[PDB]
């Protein structure tokens, strides 16, 4: 390899690594920050390092988990889409999570209210607020 | 003599543990990585999943 894919650009190879590695990059972070907040942007992090350098990865007895490990210990000792994203990320909980259920992940209003614990209304009010937040420090 | 076999039975342990005397280590194995761990919040997976894809796709446009 998926790594070797990967270094072959193409990007849902990187994602499939994200889904096989993530959970046990957040896991190792964790335990070490003050907070899950920190703990998944550390995360984040630790991939984003990792796709930029990935065209480096080719020394003889290299791991990727191993090395996904390794930077996460380097970043939590140092601690267009991508402004469009970075932006979501910046949002609070409630209008975080309806965006991405929304948006990302192409839930109905009714889907999104149902996952949410509320109703429809209240979801058409949190939609239409988190888009404009985006537009603001956007 | 016995030093080359507890080299052995450590392999043996380190390769079945893969595919998961010997079976009770196995089980006490298991019952460790059976525990509930922290997860990610799968809301979260979902975008950092989405920034990762188009970093690559911005890195290879």
């Amino acid at each position: 390899d998926l790594v070797d894919r990967a270094q072959a650009g193409e990007a849902e190879a990187f994602g499939r690594l994200y889904d096989q590695y993530s959970d046990t990059v957040y896991r190792y972070i964790y335990y070490r920050v003050g907070g899950k907040a920190t703990a998944e942007d550390l995360t984040s992090e630790t991939f984003l390092r990792a796709l930029r350098r990935i065209s480096t990865f080719t020394w003889q007895g290299r791991d990727f988990g191993a090395w996904l490990v390794t930077i996460a210990r380097n970043l939590v000792a140092d601690h267009s889409n991508a402004a469009l994203l970075d932006a979501v990320r910046r949002l609070n909980p409630q209008q975080q999570e309806c965006v991405t259920l929304r948006f990302l992940q192409g839930l109905s209003v009714a889907e999104t209210a149902r996952v949410m614990g509320k109703n429809e209304g209240a979801i058409k009010t949190l939609q239409y607020r988190a888009v404009r937040t985006l537009a603001r420090l956007l | 003599i016995a030093n080359v076999s507890a080299h052995r039975r450590a392999n043996a342990f380190a390769q079945a543990l893969e595919d998961r005397e010997q079976g009770k280590l196995l089980a006490l194995a298991s019952g460790l990585g059976d525990l509930p761990k922290p997860q990610l919040d799968p809301e979260v997976k979902v975008v950092q999943r989405a920034q990762l894809v188009a970093a690559m796709e911005a890195m290879l446009m």
